[PDB]
Parts: structure tokens; sequence; C-alpha cells
RNA sequence: CAGGCCUUGACAUGCUAGGGAACCCGGGUGAAAGCCUGGGGUGCCCCGCGAGGGGAGCCCUAGCACAGGUGCUGCAUGGCCGUCGUCAGCUCGUGCCGUGAGGUGUUGGGUUAAGUCCCGCAACGAGCGCAACCCCCGCCGUUAGUUGCCAGCGGUUCGGCCGGGCACUCUAACGGGACUGCCCGCGAAAGCGGGAGGAAGGAGGGGACGACGUCUGGUCAGCAUGGCCCUUACGGCCUGGGCGACACACGUGCUACAAUGCCCACUACAAAGCGAUGCCACCCGGCAACGGGGAGCUAAUCGCAAAAAGGUGGGCCCAGUUCGGAUUGGGGUCUGCAACCCGACCCCAUGAAGCCGGAAUCGCUAGUAAUCGCGGAUCAGCCAUGCCGCGGUGAAUACG
């Protein structure tokens, strides 16, 4: 019935729930295409299952609450694998190989003092 | 820009409201 | 009904006088809801170490003020009893409703 | 100059409060002024005894007042006369029921802001510093201990030319968090100017 | 003049404008707060020795 | 800028006011560079103060919603 | 700074003296400060019918002793901070060499971010530093569930709203994990390069942490403090001015010179904080700033609140322009006794220099730079484009 993973990438959580069927995907109550209209990286959440090669078989029904967009997308990208991972105990075989397997621990660092941006240093006179 | 206050962005720079950039 | 709340700083005490909240509140009658652990309040401020004019390398700090809930379903007069008379908070601070 | 403070640094680990209880916003600058005026008159009319701490507890019209010190033979009085005269003060200004406890130390020579005290004692009455640093520091280990590092600022001698009397031995690793050691700091107004003390006692390990 | 200030700062009969702040500790007028009642030079001062309950060298 | 007073201070007009008694001399100093010029106050040339001495200004018409300040300068070398 | 005033003083301590003594409400003159003045009469200790008389605090006058000074000295000082630099260093005890200053140790061989470790050696050990002990983001887990969710069946006025549920998410408290223990390659060792499993390797990535000493560094104006200097003023109050001056030069900044753009309507994704005569929903008034009403909040359970860039479609058309908003005129609003000097917003009208900047010169090695919006402190208000934090989007390049 129900198979789920924790997608979580730089402040974003996601959602993953995979219902065998059609190929619908929702996101905080709206279709994927229409919730991320415009973002030509969209189709790039979808990209695992791509490489399972069984897309026309997962009604996903996500929620991803937290972050930007374009986060969202990848805490997405890593729910629709760490969700489909757990139903198929040889599905090993992508996650770890190609690379879909990662928190992206890159995050943002906090902003030290004496430093504009966390690292951009101030300007300069000397003279 | 960022600096003409009769502007939805000089408002907001501004961080003040107004005829350009109303409270809804 | 009744509601309890739990400030102070030292979360390592806390969370012992109100965990005794608890095993204390189910041997007086109704059962009563785990410790809950509700966020945490934050109190930060910088300043600049010199006290003349070092702008750079200052130093700042916190204070942390944690907080924890925790809830009786009916309130027994024998619960009663061990609350309003077992005050024994170190550090702690604690308001009550319904 | 840098190097932070040993006790704030210890602070959140080794070290606790020496003031522990809570308030709101509403109130807090208030408990922690009290906090202070009390520790300041405690400081004062009750040094003859040297108090190597004083920490202070509450809830509600509830106070601590907790005073450790090495020589209590006048903390409390003949038979009980001195104490009971104090909660008076603390009262005096302290619109609370303020309790008062008291301990003892062990050892005054592993009490650093006694180590300090002793040692500020000594320049003030014309003593040889050197000396009183090269003894002092002995004095720590004679008496059990692991670190002892005692500090002289300048004016040393009346000299004109400031100068700073370094002296420890053994070991102190003011970096090493499991180090508990007790950081104290005394002054000395000589005559010709001021002198300052820093007490360094590495304890127990770990 | 900074003890008669200390003073003239406490007394407040005239227009509640100039009732301004000032450190408890110090008599200092400047970067003092609304939470402690201490100056950046005393505040931090108190702070390492542990007499400010609760506050801590910060870390994140 | 006050659309519902005016706080032109009152030992101005009350020593304007009475004045106003069948209108005498004028001659009158003040240091309320801060309050705002009465209509009908022509003609009574109210000397200023600047932080120095008191600028013996004429007062008319021509002048009036402004401060008696605007008529004071304060530092030298305008 | 100018002007008008006050002296044991705006504040500490102690003592002497007849009066009155706690306290509360005014008035006159004045710019205020100050000076001058007019009104009820008191629980206390106690002889005492009572009147009244003695009198302990506190207060008012007088006088005495003293206060006070951001006045000088940071080369008289404490404290604390800045710098070489978190750089790999600096020293000590004993032995030994040397007339001695001083060596040796700590010179040499390999390695490392490292005085890190190893092996050598008249040295044998040690201390302060390095590292480690500490917190955070990370993987997973247990306890705890008024954040959360058709997640499961559910009733539902069609919003997690109600019943109800800890599975998610989350909040916050305690743990496991990673130790060169595996394999191959080189070696005397330490240990280097390669590889798998793993969320993560060989300190995993950021914080906190900054040796003996150096700059006669900084600060007597935060504070402390020796010496010096002032006392109807080098002290104190007050109203007004000033620190905001402007022919000029520099530092750091902000907004720009535009279509990878600007404008306008609509529509989304944050984190971190904050709130009692405080943040304001929601209404009505106004083009608006804002103003009359008024719900909720002791605040994971109401508000600040809108993220912006983005996405949609609509308008400009390469023009100093719908680029850019300086300047100034007119009309207003809010805090405050008070916006002339000198506040911040608003609206209309003005639309300045600037079409990418000489010689020079700065920052940054990845969630960084660049770019966009947000919180807070201080604080009535604010000259904040500053600072300290948060998160969104998200690179180029490193032969050497
Ligand atoms: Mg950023
Ligand atoms: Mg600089
Ligand atoms: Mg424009
Ligand atoms: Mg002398
Ligand atoms: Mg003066
Ligand atoms: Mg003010
Ligand atoms: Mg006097
Ligand atoms: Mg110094
Ligand atoms: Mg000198
Ligand atoms: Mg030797
Ligand atoms: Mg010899
Ligand atoms: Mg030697
Ligand atoms: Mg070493
Ligand atoms: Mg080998
Ligand atoms: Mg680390
Ligand atoms: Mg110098
Ligand atoms: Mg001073
Ligand atoms: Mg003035
Ligand atoms: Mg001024
Ligand atoms: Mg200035
Ligand atoms: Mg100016
Ligand atoms: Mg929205
Ligand atoms: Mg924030
Ligand atoms: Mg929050
Ligand atoms: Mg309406
Ligand atoms: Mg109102
Ligand atoms: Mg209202
Ligand atoms: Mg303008
Ligand atoms: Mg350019
Ligand atoms: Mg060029
Ligand atoms: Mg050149
Ligand atoms: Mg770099
Ligand atoms: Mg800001
Ligand atoms: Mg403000
Ligand atoms: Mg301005
Ligand atoms: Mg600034
Ligand atoms: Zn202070």
């Amino acid at each position: 019935e129900q198979y789920y993973g924790t997608g979580r990438r730089k402040e974003a959580v996601a959602r993953v729930f995979l219902r065998p069927g059609n190929g619908k995907v929702t996101v905080n109550g709206q279709d994927f295409n229409e919730y991320f209209q415009g973002l030509v990286r969209a189709v790039a959440a979808l990209e695992p299952l791509r490489a399972v090669d069984a897309l026309g078989r997962f009604d996903a029904y996500i929620t991803v609450r937290g972050g930007g967009k374009s986060g969202q997308i990848d805490a997405i990208k890593l729910g629709i694998a760490r969700a489909l991972v757990q139903y198929n105990p040889d599905y090993r075989a992508k996650l770890k190989p190609l690379g879909f397997l990662t928190r992206d621990a890159r995050v943002v660092e906090r902003k030290k003092y004496g430093k504009h941006k966390a690292r951009r240093a101030p300007q300069y006179s000397k003279r | 820009g960022k600096g003409d206050r009769r502007t939805r962005r000089g408002k907001i720079w501004r961080g003040t409201y107004g005829k350009y950039r109303p409270r809804k | 009904k009744i509601r309890i709340k739990l400030r102070g700083f030292d979360h390592k005490t806390l969370d012992a006088s109100a965990q005794k909240i608890v095993e204390a509140a189910r041997r007086s009658g109704a059962q009563v809801s785990g410790p809950i652990p509700l966020p945490t309040r934050v109190r930060r401020f910088t300043v600049i170490r010199g006290p003349f004019k070092h702008k750079d390398s200052r130093e700042h700090f916190e204070l942390r003020t944690h907080n924890r809930l925790v809830d009786i379903i009916n309130p027994n007069r024998k619960t009663i009893e061990q609350l309003m008379t077992l005050d024994l908070p170190t550090g702690v601070e604690i308001e009550i409703k319904t | 100059g840098n190097k932070i403070h040993p006790i704030g640094f210890r602070l959140g680990i080794t070290r606790d409060w020496e003031s522990r209880w809570y308030a709101g916003k509403k109130q807090y600058r208030h408990l922690l002024l009290e906090d202070q005026r009390i520790r300041g008159l405690l400081e004062k009319e009750l040094y003859s005894a040297g108090l190597a701490r004083v920490d202070i507890e509450r809830a509600a019209d509830n106070v601590a007042v907790t005073v450790h010190v090495a020589k209590p033979g006048v903390v409390i009085g003949r038979g009980g006369e001195r104490i009971r005269v104090l909660r008076e003060e603390l009262a005096k200004l302290t619109g609370k029921n303020v309790a008062l406890n008291v301990q003892e130390v062990q050892n005054p020579n592993l009490s650093a802001p006694l180590v300090a005290q002793r040692v500020a004692e000594q320049i003030e009455r014309r003593f040889a510093v050197r000396r009183a640093i090269k003894q002092a520091v002995q004095r720590v280990m004679e008496s059990g201990a692991k670190g002892a590092k005692v500090i002289v600022s300048g004016r040393i001698g009346g000299a004109e030319q400031a100068r700073t009397e370094w002296a420890a031995q053994g070991r102190v690793p003011l970096h090493t968090l499991r180090a508990n050691i007790d950081y104290g700091f005394a002054l000395a107004r000589t005559t010709y100017g001021v002198l300052g003390v820093k007490a360094y006692i590495f304890l127990g390990e770990v | 003049a900074r003890k008669a200030l200390i003073e003239k700062a406490k007394r407040t009969p005239k227009f509640k404008v100039r009732a301004y702040t000032r450190c408890v500790r110090c008599g200092r007028a400047r970067s003092v707060y609304r939470f402690f009642g201490l100056c950046r030079i005393c505040l931090r001062e108190l702070a390492h020795k542990g007499q400010l309950p609760g506050v801590r060298k910060a870390s994140w | 800028s006050l659309k519902k007073g005016v706080f032109v201070d009152d030992h101005l007009l009350e020593k304007v006011l009475e004045l106003n008694a069948k209108g005498e001399k004028r001659l009158i100093k003040t240091w309320s560079r801060r309050s705002t010029i009465v209509p009908e106050m022509v003609g009574h040339t109210i000397a200023v103060y600047n932080g120095k001495q008191h600028v013996p200004v004429y007062i008319t018409e021509n002048m009036v919603g402004h401060k008696l300040g605007e008529f004071a300068p304060t530092r030298t070398y305008r």
C-alpha cells in the first residue's frame, strides 16, 4: 500500500509516498508540474524512477515543507529514492552506485563577526 | 531601483509600505 | 485537565524535577501525558571583548531558557496533596492551569 | 593580551554558576542587582574570614546565600552572635526571607581565591614578592595538588618600571576542560600604586 | 562629571523623554541593555565569573 | 509638524497678549527659537537667542508659520 | 560654548546646636534653574486627669570634618582588548662539554597541519603550547507526545475544522557510530598512496579554544588605581547653541549607469528571532503615512507577517529613456513638553551627476563568491545604507 521515504535536503523536509498505478505526482496539495511551474529543474526530482525504468507505476503522493522550491526538489529527489529503496531489497543497485544518497551536507554556514558574509571580508585601506 | 520611493522595490528596500506597496 | 509549565535554565535539573511529577502523578491516580519537551527560547547577545575599540574578535553569549510541559488527565484529590505540597524546585519555576 | 577566563570558560561544565536560580524578563535585572548587592556586602564585612565563594539560590522570596569559608571562627561568632546580626543585614535591604547556609574549606591551600588574597596581603605588607610567590606556590603543592600557578602584575617593589612576576609548578592544562582548576584574583593597594594577583590551582583531572 | 550624573539619571521628575538608561554597576550611559542592566564591559565581566544566571559562553 | 496644536510656548503670547493691550512699545527678548510666529505679532521685534546673544529681529506677516529659530543663525560664516 | 543661578553642595560618613522636626496641597518672579512666600499638624518613648515637659529615628537651618572633578599622567599602574598567529614555537630539573657568555636536550634520518609520531644521539625526563577532553550540522536508534498527517477506517458546516491517532514531520533528552580493527602496495618503525563497505574515514566539515614573550601597542573617558592639580570653582543646576559647521582630501559604504532590464496585476518555497499600557488580526476613515474602534496573546497553540529574488501575462523598445533617483517647491502624518537649526515616513510636482570609471587597488577556493529577502540589539522617535545573526538561488578557477 503505502511506500514512504524521508525527504530532507538543506532545510527542506519532503514526505514521499508511493502508490502503484498511474503516475500522477502530488506535493503539498498540487499537481507536481504545477507547483513547480517554471523551474526547469522540476523534472529532475523524478529522475530516480527513470532508472529503476519504473515511472508508469507509482502514483506518488508527496508533501515537502520548509526551504526553497528547488531545495524542495532536492528533498523530493531523495524521498522518491529512500521511499522506493525500501520496497525493493535489490534496488540498492542505484542509490549507492548512481549517487542518489546523501542528505548533500552542503548548507549555509554561520556568518562570522567581521565578515560581511560569513567569509567576504570587508574592504581594505592600509594607507 | 531600490532607491525610488514611488516604486514597489524602493518602498520595500526602505522597509516601508504605501500607495505603491499597500498592506493588501 | 490541569496544565503545568516548567521553565528554568539547566535542563539537567528541570528534566528531573519534571520527570518526578509523573512517577508520582501516576501513583496518585489518573494517567498522565509523558514529560513533553517543547521548543527552547534563546537569548543571544554579542559584546565587543575589548573595553574600548576593537569591533572585531568580539564575543557573544547565550541564555537557554528551557521549557517543558506535562499534564494530568483527571484531577484527583489524591494528586493534589502531592503536587501542591511537593514544592521542590531548586532553580525551577512552574505555572499551572486548566 | 588574551587568554580566556578559566571560569567563564569551564562555566558550562565542571564549574557551575556561582549564582543559580531563575527569573523572567519582567524581573531579572532586579534579582541580579540584588544577588549583587548581597555579595557586595558579604565581600566587605566578612573578609576577615576569607570567603572563597558565595553561591546563591532562589525560587520565590527565598534566598540561599550560601557562604563557603576557610575560617568560620568569625562567621558564626562567639557562641553564635555574629551571623545572627548578618541575617539582619541581608534582610535590612532584602525585603525577602533570606536564609544563610555556611560551610568550611577543607584546606585554604587549595582555594585559589584565598591563595590570591593570602599573597595579595603579603605584598601589601611590604614582604619580598619573589619569595611570597615561590613560597605561596609550594604551600599549594605541599597541601596536595597537581597544579599551582601564581602571577603578580607590575610595580613590584615600588619599581617605577612595572614588571611582572611569574611562578608555577606541576601541570596546568588551561586549555584542557577535564581540569577542574580554581582560578583566583586579588588586588593590592600599596601607597606606590596597585598590584594584581592571579591564582591557578589545577586540582583533580577528568 | 560622572558622579552627579548617575544620581541625576536616577531622579526623574522632568519629562519622561529625558528618562534615560545607564549601567547599574558602572556609571556608563552607552551600550546598556534592557535586560541585564549591565554595560558590555560589566556584563562580559560578571558573565565570566558566573554571577549571571543561565548565561553561558555561547556556542553554535 | 503639529496639525492639532501649535507648540508655541506660552511665556510668549502671555507677554505678547498683555502687550496687545492697546499695543505699546515692543523690545522683547526670549529663548524660544523653538516656538512659532503668531499672526498679528508683526511690529513686535523679538530679539532671539542663538547661544551667543539675542538677535534683534523684527517680525512681519511675510514670516509667520515659521519659528523664531529659523530667523536666528546658530553658526557663523553663512 | 554663551548666558542665568547654587554652595557641605546633585551623592557617602560622623559630630555639635535653640527651633521645627515624618508628610501632603499651593502661590509669586523667571527662559528654566534659582531665589521669596502663604496653608492642615503628626502614630512614637514617657512622668502625666490635663495642659505640657524630656525624647530615639527622619527632616529643615547653622557651623565643623568633608564630598565632588570625563582635570593631567596608559612611559607610574591593575584589569581587559588588539598584533606577530593557531603560526610551532618557548622553557625547565639533573648530568655532561666550555675560562666563560653558552651549548647539549630541542643538531641528524623519515613523516605530519604540528616540538605529530618514529628511529637515531651525552643525554635522561618534564612543563607551558599541538592534539585530545566540549558544543553544532551530519547516519540510525529509545523515551516523550495539543507541531504534525485520508498517514489508516472515520463523521466534517468542505480549513487537521471535530472526533481521534504517534506512523510521519518536528520539538528535546539520553545513546550506538569510526577504532587504520579489513585487503593490496612501500618500510626498521612511525607511516604514505590506492581500494571496498559506509551517512561519514584516516583530525569528517564548522564553532569555543589563541604558549614565553613582542610592539615603553590601546585605554586614567567604562571601572579600579599611585602621584599631580581645582575648591563660592578645573565642583553642581538650568534654558539656548554645539558635537550635524564646509573652498576642500581621503576611508568604508549604499543606489545606479539599464533589456540576463525596469514597471504593473496575480500566484508561491524559508530560517531565525521578537513581543504587556507590547507586537496587532479583523473592521470602518484616508490615494497613502496613518487614525478612530476592537478579537486573540502570560505566547511550538494569537500577532510582528509580507519573504524577495523566483512563476504567469501584461506594458515599455535602446532613447539619458517608463534607465537613474540626487535636488528642490507644495501638501501631510506619527513619537515627543519640543522636530529653526537638526528626526523619520507619505503624497503631488520637480527629474541632478551618471551610457561602467586614470594611476592604482580589494574580497573570495563551494554552499564559498555573487545575488535576494528576513530577524534582533540599542531604542519614544531615528538620520541603520552600520553591526550581529538567518535563510532563499547558486557559479568560475586552481598548470604551477
Ligand atoms: Mg546566503
Ligand atoms: Mg581596519
Ligand atoms: Mg525608476
Ligand atoms: Mg606620599
Ligand atoms: Mg560641567
Ligand atoms: Mg532618549
Ligand atoms: Mg551636607
Ligand atoms: Mg595598563
Ligand atoms: Mg609619560
Ligand atoms: Mg642543563
Ligand atoms: Mg663547568
Ligand atoms: Mg643550559
Ligand atoms: Mg611536545
Ligand atoms: Mg617493511
Ligand atoms: Mg570537529
Ligand atoms: Mg605609548
Ligand atoms: Mg579614571
Ligand atoms: Mg542646552
Ligand atoms: Mg543640539
Ligand atoms: Mg559625530
Ligand atoms: Mg548639519
Ligand atoms: Mg503563500
Ligand atoms: Mg532571525
Ligand atoms: Mg520562531
Ligand atoms: Mg472589510
Ligand atoms: Mg487606539
Ligand atoms: Mg487600534
Ligand atoms: Mg525627494
Ligand atoms: Mg564595472
Ligand atoms: Mg577601463
Ligand atoms: Mg601598473
Ligand atoms: Mg580558500
Ligand atoms: Mg536588517
Ligand atoms: Mg528602533
Ligand atoms: Mg539623515
Ligand atoms: Mg553604520
Ligand atoms: Zn558597566
